[PDB]
């Protein structure tokens, strides 16, 4: 049941491939849009990459992270998905796993032609995807109390973004100070195991709390 | 008794006047909104069930 | 012994809809709360199967309540709300799926068949009438074996023979120590000594 | 006892009466003795020359901002912990109070900030971890306005209370982390003096008194307002009328 | 009708007497989040200022534009306005100006707190307000298109996320160069009269083509 | 001649035929119940004759012309009810029926309200409404419209029956009059067989 909702989640996202792709694509226009607008000079670009390349990151999971909860009371499925004969909090487990096998795993997939698309090296494009791996379960763990707190309202706007971005900022502060490290040739294995240890934490309090929100949302 | 003796002199904050004086002014007027519409909202409260309950009195009469 | 209530009260928004209902239920029953519209006959089956907290008062499940019984309670009920229940981007067949069993055609297309929806196992569930879109969560319950039936409102967008097919089916259902608890508007085709009427007292 | 007693909301409604205007007189008092003591009869700092008051403008009133998001804690925790309503309105009781301190907070250190920076915002340390506490209490005002319920966004607060409560000790660390590595920034924040530490304490206090009137007067606002039936208020407005 | 459906659309986005602050709030959260990832300097955050304030742009257009039209096909209310006695084309016209209402007009209020966060002059400060005026609107007319068919429609597809937001090329690319352009001191009047003849055009064509969408996607 | 003529309608939906050439022409002041079956085009029937969908053979015609140039007129003149409430959830429902014309004073609002059985329930969110009170409010507006035409899928659901006696009553009254209600419902409602008309799905 537990792997059985897993599957569940991830057959109804590819079956909704529509919001899969407005997260990659802005992803992509934050991308491509930075280095073209400012300019060609290689000399800031290797300072500014690590800032672009996160922040988009950041509001890509923010405008994919809407699906996560609010189409599942309209349709009334929560109700009985906290009625299925395991704890609510691995139901919640499962389906942020599948947030993030759905729509952070193709930033990964991706960000070969990130990396190419704005210089960086071999071990640049490492630690990119390295921070990257280690960042965005982060994220996704981080931003599902805010949605599991705007269920039942209407609003898919600006409020989950102010509920959720003040809470993510460290773990933007931590990566890009991670490739920005990486980007003079330092070793940054502090720095990652930093980002692993916010991994953990999160993994750890996420769960047990967008769980309680989500029960406070519903009734 | 003061550093500035006259009180033009105390209005002018030893050449850096216009810095504290706005900040002065922009930490007294925040206070005085959070204040003053709170106690509004007191007497609008208080005064909307009032003429609630005048109103309901005269349709339960009706 | 099953489904116990104690000193419900449940005033919320302002205005109080019932007080002091201490209802019991034992093996094999069929109750239907009364009331009209605007009266708490929803309120009062989502505090049943624990969705809401009750504000004084308690429902008990084997003489313990509901906060640490919940994987046993959850075990041996489905409850069916005004909301469908069901996935409206997949097609019938892996949103009957993803309840217990299904799979080989032991409870396979035979219960979406009784459920009049013959044919229509790999049919998108918009690409059929709201209707239809009820007797898939409907045809769920063809194929469980929980023993407590929480309904609300199934007689909702269902044709004249389907209320017929439900209410065999439910009826059967209460034969064999089935509890039911449904919520409905449209008369039964049942003698009043086999239904209980639990009333929402004022 | 009297806590037990003190959850029914008229009881409440009475001594939260009683405790405001003694309360708020003494809050007064304490802040106009210490604000005309420290911008008055007192000296100034020989660096930073006669803007130094601003210490006084910005540092009661900014570690308060802090201290109430603690008070947050104390009511949204405890609020989740025994099922409590009475807690749960605290929050948003003491949730545009700390907004409206934390907004002075980061105007005082923008104007105190203006004859060493040159310009009126640079990105230096601490004003950021006061932004971000601002853009915490902007979320704690939005989830309460958002929600339509009275108890349900009680609860939605809370969470989100301890939730950001949980995460703030990483934000103000990350945030002086940033600070280290990408230059700096000079020590504008609390660079006293002997002759000059005692008004400080004295504002402190007054800007505390002055926070518990404005949140046991709101806490009122919001008992008035939630109960709008029951007939309390009934009486209440027939010992007015 | 058309004033009412206009003030309908304000009743709904704004719905309490202080909620105003929100698409003000997430406009501070953007431009505070930007500066934590590139860096604290003033000289690099006025160097890429376009980039930072369009994505900001962008991203609340993007977000708010879901509740133009997803949540009036689960409400079912869509219908009903289409039935309402007036065309279709000046009812979409209504609740577009309303989103605008929503978006554009808090990026000219906070325009100048935005210009003295981010290091930037006078005359940058009057040419950002002057492009976010004119192009604020142009990003909604050319966004709500593809959410107008993307909402009505099952089977759908990745290809149908090609209408909208890869549609965004033009107007963020010559928005940003006069920005940039307008950093040093250059006359900036050649790109802002293109950007109005893209309001023009995008004013005379998007109602008119997006009510047919409308009447596509609904069957 | 009767104002509203469905000529031809012929409706294939992945390789089954709902209905084809079906035609009928609805003279004023009568009470067709369209009947059917669950999976059976009682609804693409209904929606098809409000000229939301396109007939794939036949047509709609509304007082001699088609439907696709009358639709000032035709929109003027008619009242829709689905399945879907139509109404905004996040606001009360005073603004909810203020949205549509009329309402606002006392006059038309506050007692078509009342008259549906939401007395005392005008102030408050249609979020914490009961489901059948959120179809009341939708149902409420028979009461204040001037509409000939009503069309009206599933109006007696999840409503109880003094709201069903409630609601066969105003129709009734809107039936002697000048109008046309065309509704779907699977109860029988408690009406007599002789003013009643049913227009029944051929296949
Ligand atoms: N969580 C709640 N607790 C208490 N009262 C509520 C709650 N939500 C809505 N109400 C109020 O109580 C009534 C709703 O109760 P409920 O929705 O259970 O009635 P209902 O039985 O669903 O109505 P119907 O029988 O038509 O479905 C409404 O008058 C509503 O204002
Ligand atoms: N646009 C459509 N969406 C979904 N299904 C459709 C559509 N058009 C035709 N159908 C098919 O045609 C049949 C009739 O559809 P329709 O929704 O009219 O039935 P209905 O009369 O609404 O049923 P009910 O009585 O349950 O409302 C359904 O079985 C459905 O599969
Ligand atoms: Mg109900
Ligand atoms: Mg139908």
């Amino acid at each position: 049941m537990f792997w059985r909702i897993f599957r569940l989640e991830l057959r109804v996202a590819f079956r909704h491939s529509a919001e899969i792709a407005n997260p990659l694509w802005f992803f992509l226009i934050v991308i491509t849009l930075f280095p073209l607008s400012i300019g060609p000079e290689p000399q800031l670009l290797a300072r500014i990459a690590p800032g672009i390349i996160w922040v988009a990151a950041l509001l890509s999971s923010l405008l994919a992270l809407e699906r996560l909860f609010r189409d599942d009371l309209q349709d009334g499925s929560l109700e009985q998905l906290m009625l299925l004969p395991l704890p609510l909090p691995a139901v919640v487990l499962a389906k942020v796993m599948a947030h993030w096998m759905v729509t952070g795993l193709p930033l990964l997939i991706l960000s070969p032609l990130v990396a190419m698309l704005l210089g960086m090296d071999v071990y640049g494009w490492q630690v990119m995807a390295l921070t990257l791996l280690l960042g965005t379960p982060t994220l996704g763990f981080l931003g599902a109390p805010g949605v599991a707190l705007t269920v039942g309202l209407k609003r898919g706007g600006v409020l989950l973004s102010i509920l959720v971005l003040p809470l993510t900022i460290p773990l933007l502060i931590f990566a890009t100070a991670a490739m920005d490290a990486a980007s003079m040739h330092l070793p940054v294995d502090g720095y990652l195991a930093i980002l692993g240890a916010l991994l953990a934490g999160t993994a750890t309090l996420s769960p047990f709390a967008t769980a309680a929100a989500l029960r406070i949302s519903i009734q | 008794t003061p550093a500035f003796a006259s009180w033009n002199e105390f209005f002018a904050m030893g050449g850096y006047a216009f810095f504290v004086w706005l900040a002065v002014v922009m930490t007294v007027i925040p206070l005085v909104v959070l204040v003053v519409h709170s106690v509004m909202q007191h007497r609008a409260i208080l005064r909307g069930v009032a003429q609630q309950r005048a109103r309901e009195a005269r349709l339960r009469a009706a | 012994g099953m489904l116990e209530a104690r000193e419900l009260l449940c005033e919320r928004d302002e205005r109080t809809l019932f007080s002091g209902l201490s209802f019991t239920l034992n093996a094999g029953e069929w109750v239907q709360i009364t009331g009209s519209n605007g009266a708490g006959k929803t309120t009062l089956l989502r505090l049943l199967t624990g969705l809401s907290r009750p504000d004084a008062g308690e429902v008990l499940w084997q003489g313990q309540p509901l906060h640490q019984v919940r994987d046993s309670y959850h075990q041996n009920l489905l409850w069916i709300g005004h909301q469908p229940g069901i996935k409206t981007r997949l097609t019938a067949l892996e949103n009957l799926h993803f309840y217990h069993r299904d799979g080989d055609t032991a409870q396979c297309l035979e219960a979406l068949a009784q459920a009049g929806l013959a044919g229509f196992e790999d049919i998108p569930v918009n690409q059929l009438s709201a209707g239809q879109q009820r007797r898939v969560a409907l045809a769920r319950l063809w194929l469980t074996r929980a023993t407590l039936w929480i309904l609300d409102q199934p007689f909702t967008a269902i044709d004249v023979n389907g209320v017929d097919r439900l209410t065999q089916r439910m009826a059967q259902h209460t034969e064999q120590g089935g509890i039911v608890i449904l919520t409905t508007h449209q008369p039964l085709n049942v003698a009043e000594s086999k239904i209980r009427r639990i009333s929402l007292t004022q | 006892k009297t806590l037990h007693q003190l959850a029914i909301p008229p009881r409440l409604y009475q001594i939260c009466g009683w405790f405001i205007p003694w309360l708020a007189i003494a809050s007064v008092v304490v802040l106009t003795v210490g604000w005309i003591w420290g911008f008055g009869f007192a000296p100034a700092d020989y660096q930073q020359g006669n803007s130094y008051r601003i210490i006084y403008l910005h540092v009661p009133a900014a570690i308060w901002s802090m201290g109430i998001y603690a008070s947050m804690a104390v009511a949204a925790f405890i609020g989740l912990v025994w099922q409590m309503k009475m807690a749960n309105l605290a929050v948003a009781a003491m949730a545009p109070i700390g907004a409206v301190f934390t907004f002075i907070a980061l105007v005082t250190g923008s104007a105190w900030g203006k004859p060493m920076w040159g310009t009126w915002w640079v990105w230096d340390a601490r004003l950021t971890s006061e932004l971000v506490l601002l853009f915490l209490y902007v979320g704690v005002i939005a989830l309460w306005h958002a929600f339509d319920d009275r108890r349900l966004a009680g609860r939605a607060a809370g969470i989100l209370v301890l939730i950001g409560v949980v995460n703030l000790p990483i934000i103000h660390y990350s945030v002086e982390w940033w600070n280290t590595l990408h230059q700096g920034s000079t020590r504008m924040q609390q660079s006293i003096d002997p002759a000059m530490r005692s008004p400080l304490r004295w504002s402190i206090f007054g800007f505390l008194l002055l926070s518990a009137t404005l949140t046991l007067m709101r806490m009122r606002n919001l008992i008035l307002l939630m109960e709008k039936r029951r007939p309390w208020v009934s009486e209440l407005i027939l010992k007015r009328g």
